[PDB]
């Protein structure tokens, strides 16, 4: 296993990178012929990090104060 | 005797029915409102969203 | 003239052209080196367009320079696009090299006059119970799949597709609009495996594309069959979800500097929704029959988007999680679904007869459900006691297994005729089978297999 | 360099220095004719800053000169701040004269690293039953008390202050953040009349208090448990209310220039929370129990503030209002309460069954409550009625006097151990106890005292 | 001097006038060479002020030239209104010529200070029985009307109209906020079809007209109320919906711009209801009492509005629709009907026990009357058979003839004096009239009427 932590006390934008990070992390083994599995402990976090960062760069909010772009996140 | 608690049995059955009828209306008395204090509250979140947005864009 | 890029926030560009050479609405727009292309939605002015990438900007710079195309966005038309996968831009998706075309097509255009629009009730048979019953489809006609989350739109789309599509003498337009990648593929290989893949023009804009491509997919796809339709064909025009072309203006909608409506929506919902529907139409040259999947946010069906798609609808059927939450499928729900062919006019006093009494025992035993929880069953009169047997049942022999949902069922799928579907119906109405168990209605194709399943 | 104040606005001041001077984020300024302290809380640009006031700003106008400290709110730690009461800035407020310190720390940290994490799964006896039974705590854990307005937080606190000062012979700090002032005077003195104040350290910032003070109490009261922790030493953090740290937050966020979330809410609330709640850890060096209240806006627990909360702490106890509207105290909810302690490898399996025994028996009677309020218990099976009549007796075994609420009612404190808890609501399960009547177990501490109360 | 118009946005105008001339915050301003007048909301600096159009802006265009007028929209008053309708601005809109005025005031005004006030509660005479006794208005006093339909709610408004003036030397006002075309036009034809139209002033804001004129017509028939009151009298003011009022100062709120509050009410919901309401007062001059239509959002009493205006309502009339159907045409309901007034410390205890010996009888009788219905007649006890008989001939003698309603009763109008109304009643509780036929007590006005009816 990989781990891969973005805590509480961290900035909201390691937060909102980490899935990612995560996902590049396990596509390494897809890319050359082997399986992998992710668990992503929770997106709900990884969208309130976004929504934070977002409203800090004044871009206008949506349906609960959530960026337009919540659904491509 | 037997018919007799038969006549008991119909009159008991009268009274728990009328006690169902008056619970049930106190049930929704006390759901109502609940009901009206969503429905206030729901339109308080719609108008921020409203404003928040049209104060950005 | 050429145009400089002044401002990039998410998908939506701002480009400065000279004052005399302003691109015009909708125009087409190309990056100088990047591959991208940006469509204009607004003249802010001063020279400067707002647009739309229908590509990715993570390599977009300010000062890069675009050209004007001096037109939107024009895809291939015709015979060559059969067979054939495609993006938004029309490039072909899949490896089989360029594809010939002899036209290519303006992605932007007017929906056909009101002296154009045609009026025809021939019905078209469909081999699902539930449907055949209360939603006659017709041809030339629009239908229209609702429901949320995990209740069966794509699975009832495939089994139409193949009860309809895999017969249909002419050709064919599937659209995948925000759809997931994986069903794209199973359809593709399904397509190409049952040699059908010639007769069917395929366009697939996923869930990982950026707004503007899941913003014009539908567009395309509609450009395509409509080449078609004015040929004097008959076409068939599948589009697995028209909602992600509403969320593609939403997600949009706040940076292109519009105020937000109600259930924070575009204010533009209801005339960008008129727009796009009112071209998928049967005209007087050629008839299009339409099926669109429609997502129910939160299964609310008063939610703006799906509450402004029902009136754009010749036939709604709609699907219940509650239903499919009790192991039922399809999961349609009979007293919300409707068509305009339930008419004893169009079909026959017979079908509308079978059908109205249907929903009329559903809808007394809707009722009778809260009050056999609360009390008991023995409570109820004789007549209620014997209605609620006949509901239950009725309920469950509308489930119908498919083929295309053996794979999940693990049954064999079964076709069954509009006149099974009305006997088998009328019979249990009758209280003819009044004598068999429950559990022998759930999944088993015509009354016929009732009566066998109740021996195992 | 001196700054020169150009905007007030409520509690937020701007103050502008010269380029080659600006103050950093989190550096302490002071006013030069009243010696009012600012907390820089950003940068705004040619040379202008913004700053929350750690005191009044009635009386401050425009144009006033400001001194830059060149470091952050440094307060005095270690052993002469045991047995003082501090304010915010680290003064002390007791009348007592200055404090002997002999170094200060700033109250901005880092949280320690994940390789100085420590794991904690020795068990804290409460001495409450239902703590004791379904929310199980940890030595250098973190538990939190959820409750709205009058129900049972600072009563339920007072308690286990009393019961975990027997075991633990260290040092304690308590940090009172915008709550009463009253309180905050009778500690005091129950502490010195008791000769316990000689180990606690002090801070209160009241809700008489300007938003800056609520804001930054939080801090100041951790930076002097650390320094305990840091010495290698048990401490114990107590804080009056980690809701108002939040709260002062959302007073000062549109004053900060910031665009409101949800319910009106500060866009940072999950990272204001984070950044103090991580601090609050037991490292390798030294171990920090904490116990904390949450207040419940409104009663709804999943309002922003009360749901972000949560994912903190190792132990939930969720106090509610219905529990204590039919007299029982603590008002514990065993079904929405919860412990990371509560697994049969850290307890051991019989008292884990015992818990999943009372928490199963009460769900159950909690699903039966509608059937019962219109018809009654005499339609419930035999088995059910049976249920309802142990669910009963638990939810007053469950109720337990407290040393701290003799003064309110008049009856003596029980303190129950962990054997005697399983040993009663094991009985009660069993059936043991099904012939003594419901008011039997109500307020009796030990199962026994429920035998000698049935007794009347 | 005169100001010139800069922007045009739907109903909000501004104007721009020269610094030395700027108009007051409620200034009343007149376009040249059109019959549009503005009433200035806001000095929005630099020379500009906003205003709301009180007509049609349909054809106007910037640069057209704004005179000022010195006050707020000023009113004729006096003698000369009786018997006529006007608009908003005191407009003759009846084709009867102009108004024979003397004097014209202001519509805005501060209400009547704290040494204004009068020296004690007044009950106001209005002859109507089971008003006098169950509902006691007290002069100066707000009375809330709830009801639907067909159940005599003008027919009410015009008997209280003729007592007031021919009973009290009094005189009316109905200011109709929202008033419908059709029914403003059928009403004015019943007054002076019963005689009654020279005893009222109507001011008229009908649907159709702007935000701006419905939300100044109350104060536009409060301001020909306050005249008659320095005159010297008791007058009544009919506001045709209270509800109205709140929506036209929701909708003006919308259109400046201002934030909405709970609900999407304009945050000035208290202050301009009690703008409108504290004027209506018994002063040391005279004194107005007024009756008001009250409309319920969803059914819901917590709703801003209902909430608000139930604020400052007196007493509380409710008309039955059943209470119609059994005969009795006043229909005001003696059980869900009430007054602030009904207290023994100021009505004095004989008023006020015989007013709640009615309501206990009243209440028993509906009881009785479900045991009569479900198990017989034959159940009941003599005292229960002769309490009924009681109930039955006080429910009758709440009935009474008005003089606008002798085309339907086809008998002569009465006034029963609050002497005679408590006599009546006191009498029939005690058995004195326990031998006469309960027709007796049917339509007759006082009592010495129904012993008459009853020898024949
Ligand atoms: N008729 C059906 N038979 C069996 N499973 C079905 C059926 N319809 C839907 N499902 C289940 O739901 C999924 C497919 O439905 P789908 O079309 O994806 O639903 P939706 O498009 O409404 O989200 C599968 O997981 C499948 O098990
Ligand atoms: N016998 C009791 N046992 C426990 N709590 C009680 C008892 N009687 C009353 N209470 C109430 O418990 C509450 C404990 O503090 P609480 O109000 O919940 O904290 P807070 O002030 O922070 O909101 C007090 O309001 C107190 O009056
Ligand atoms: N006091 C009354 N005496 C006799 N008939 C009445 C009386 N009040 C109401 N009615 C009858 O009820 C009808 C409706 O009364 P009205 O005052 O016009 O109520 P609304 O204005 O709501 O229509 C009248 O036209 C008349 O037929
Ligand atoms: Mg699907
Ligand atoms: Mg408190």
């Amino acid at each position: 296993t990989i781990v891969v932590a973005a805590s509480a006390s961290e900035s909201a934008a390691l937060q909102y990178l980490a899935p990612y990070s995560g996902c590049t992390m396990g596509e390494y083994f897809r890319d050359r012929g082997e399986d992998a599995l992710i668990v992503y402990d929770d997106l709900s976090k990884q969208a309130v990090a976004y929504r934070q960062i977002s409203l800090l760069l004044r871009r206008p909010p949506g349906r609960e104060a959530y960026p337009g772009d919540v659904f491509y996140l | 005797a037997v018919v007799e608690n038969n006549a008991c049995e119909q009159a008991a059955r009268m009274i728990a029915m009328k006690n169902a009828t008056d619970n049930a209306g106190e049930l929704i008395s006390d759901l109502q409102l609940i009901y009206n204090k969503a429905r206030q509250a729901a339109i308080t979140q719609e108008i921020s969203e409203i404003v928040g947005g049209a104060a950005a864009v | 003239s050429s145009g400089r890029i002044v401002q990039i926030i998410g998908a939506v560009i701002d480009v400065e052209f000279p004052r005399d050479a302003v691109p015009s609405i909708y125009e087409a727009l190309k990056v100088q080196g990047v591959e991208t292309t940006l469509e204009v939605q607004q003249q802010l002015g001063d020279g400067v367009v707002r647009s739309i990438a229908m590509g990715s900007t993570e390599g977009l710079k300010r000062g890069l320079n675009v050209d004007s195309t001096g037109a939107a966005i024009s895809v291939p038309v015709g015979k060559a696009t059969l067979g054939r996968i495609m993006d938004v831009l029309g490039n072909p998706i899949d490896e089989a090299g360029p594809i010939g075309e002899e036209e290519r097509w303006g992605i932007h255009r007017e929906a056909p006059s009101y002296a154009d629009q045609a009026g025809g009730n021939e019905l078209l048979e469909t081999g699902i119970k539930v449907i055949d019953l209360v939603c006659p489809f017709a041809k030339g006609g629009k239908v229209g799949l609702f429901g949320g989350a995990g209740v069966g739109k794509t699975v009832n789309m495939m089994e139409l597709i193949r009860n309809i599509a895999i017969e249909h003498s002419g050709y064919s337009v599937f659209a995948g609009v925000g759809e997931r990648t994986r069903e794209g593929n199973d359809f593709y290989h399904e397509m190409k495996d049952s040699n059908v893949l010639d007769k069917v023009a395929l366009v697939y804009g996923q869930m990982n594309e950026p707004p503007g491509n899941r913003l014009r997919v539908a567009l395309t796809g509609l450009t395509m069959a409509e080449k078609f339709r004015d040929e004097g064909r008959d076409v068939l025009l599948f589009i697995d979800n028209i909602y992600r072309y509403t969320l593609a203006g939403t997600e949009v909608s706040a940076l292109l500097g519009r105020m937000p409506s109600a259930v924070g929506y575009q204010p533009t919902l209801a005339e960008e929704m008129g727009v796009l529907q009112e071209r998928i139409t049967s005209t007087k040259k050629g008839s299009i029959t339409s099926i669109q999947a429609v997502y129910v946010p939160a299964d609310d069906l008063t939610d703006p988007s799906p509450a402004t798609t029902f009136a754009h609808l010749d036939a709604t059927v709609v699907l219940s999680r509650d239903i499919a939450s009790l192991g039922i499928y399809p999961a349609v729900d009979p007293l919300d679904s409707t068509s305009r062919q339930l008419d004893p006019l169009v079909i026959g006093q017979d079908h509308y007869d079978t059908a109205r009494g249907v929903q009329y025992v559903l809808q007394r035993y809707k009722e009778l459900k809260d009050i056999i929880a609360i009390l008991g069953m023995d409570e109820l009169s004789e007549a209620d006691k014997l209605l609620v047997a006949r509901a239950r049942k009725i309920q469950r022999f509308l489930s119908q297994p498919f083929f295309v949902a053996e794979v999940f069922t693990g049954s064999p799928g079964k076709y069954v005729s509009l006149k099974d579907t009305i006997a088998g119906f009328k019979g249990i109405l009758n209280g003819d089978y009044d004598h068999l168990p429950e559990q022998a209605f759930y999944m088993v194709g015509g009354i016929e297999e009732a009566v066998e399943k109740a021996k195992k």
